[PDB]
Order: structure tokens, then C-alpha cells, then sequence
């Protein structure tokens, strides 16, 4: 199990490698053997889209108290939380861990 | 029979997609009361706000009509965390 958290894969999501394919700028009129170092500036942009399946264990417990659950403050706040601010820099405020239901030994 | 029980113990909550199944089982002891008999009851001029004729019987009555009757408080949480809505569907009485 990785020591910074999460799951332990042999074979995981393959690393996905993109490049923006070399663009060569006009080459000499004369043939030259050395390779091409000139090349027309270039960049690329586009959208990547990312879907995850997961799998729920639900809980099953008999517990009679209420849990204890992830909430967010009921007071007020210059900002929201999980929200962007004036400027529209997103922000997350706090690390949300994933324990918060119980289980019995 | 005598020696044999007529029902079972079910206290519970079933969770199932779109429905929340809550079954509760009590001990109740039921006294006689007005030791049999209707009793005509009244107040009077107390405060004329306050008046009242009615009659007392003697017979109990079940109630289960508080939702903590139904709700473990676990399952309140569940109820109400999870849910912008509920509404009771049936009811099985025994």
C-alpha cells in the first residue's frame, strides 16, 4: 500500500505522454546533415476529459449515536469555502480526509 | 399456544435504494384503567380558556407517532444528511 496514501497498483492508469510534434522552420537552400534546430514556435491546448468508475462499499453498521460527519461551518464567512474569492482563485481550505464513519474492531 | 411465542423481536432500518424500511419493537404494559369504567369529565369556571366536557375511557391507546418512535438517531442522521425529502409510504402494526 503506498506510504502517502491510496492504492497499491502492479499495473496502474498508464502514464499518457503527449508532445507537440517538432515544426521545422524554412531549412537551407543547401543540404546540410546536421539536424534541424530551427523550428517554428509552437504550442498546443485542447480539453482532456478524465472518468473514473468507482466501486462503494456502503455502510452497514447498528450503531444507535450519530456519526460523526464531514460538515461545513453554519457560520458566517467572508468566503466560501471550496469556493473561488473576489479575484477567482479557487481554493481548498482545509485537507478533507475520508474517515469519519465508524466501524467495530 | 400458551408455551409458544406469537411474535418476534424487530427492531431495525432496511435501506433500499429509494426507500427506507424503519421497524421498531417495544415492551408495553397496559394498567386497567378508570377501573373499567367512562367517566364523564369536565372543568369549569379555571379560566373559561381552559374549559372543557369530554369523557375519560378505559381504554389505551398505541401511539407511535414521533419519528424518533421509527429513527434511531444514527438513522435520523441518515434521513436527513442524505435526503431533500421523505415521506411514509405504509405502515405494519403488530
Amino acid at each position: 500500500s503506498p506510504l502517502m496514501g491510496g492504492f497499491g497498483l502492479k499495473h496502474p492508469p498508464p502514464q499518457i505522454l503527449i508532445k507537440n510534434t517538432p515544426v521545422p522552420a524554412d531549412p537551407p537552400t543547401t543540404f546540410n546533415q546536421s539536424k534541424l534546430n530551427s523550428f517554428i514556435t509552437q504550442y498546443s491546448t485542447g480539453q482532456v476529459s478524465v472518468e473514473i468508475e468507482w466501486e462503494l462499499q456502503k455502510e452497514n453498521s447498528k450503531r444507535w449515536n450519530p456519526e460523526i460527519q464531514y460538515t461545513s461551518n453554519y457560520y458566517k464567512s467572508t468566503s466560501v469555502d471550496f469556493a473561488v474569492n473576489t479575484e477567482g482563485v479557487y481554493s481548498e481550505p482545509r485537507p478533507i480526509g475520508t474517515r469519519y464513519l465508524t466501524r467495530n474492531l | 399456544g400458551v408455551g409458544s411465542s406469537s411474535g418476534n423481536w424487530h427492531c431495525d432500518s432496511t435501506w433500499l435504494g429509494d426507500r427506507v424500511i424503519t421497524t421498531s419493537t417495544r415492551t408495553w404494559a397496559l394498567p386497567t384503567y378508570n377501573n373499567h369504567l367512562y367517566k364523564q369529565i369536565s372543568n369549569g369556571t379555571a379560566t373559561n380558556d381552559n374549559t372543557y366536557f369530554g369523557y375519560s375511557t378505559p381504554w389505551g391507546y398505541f401511539d407511535f407517532n414521533r419519528f424518533h418512535c421509527h429513527f434511531s438517531p444514527r438513522d435520523w442522521q441518515r434521513l436527513i444528511n442524505n435526503n431533500w425529502g421523505f415521506r411514509p409510504k405504509r405502515l405494519s402494526f403488530k
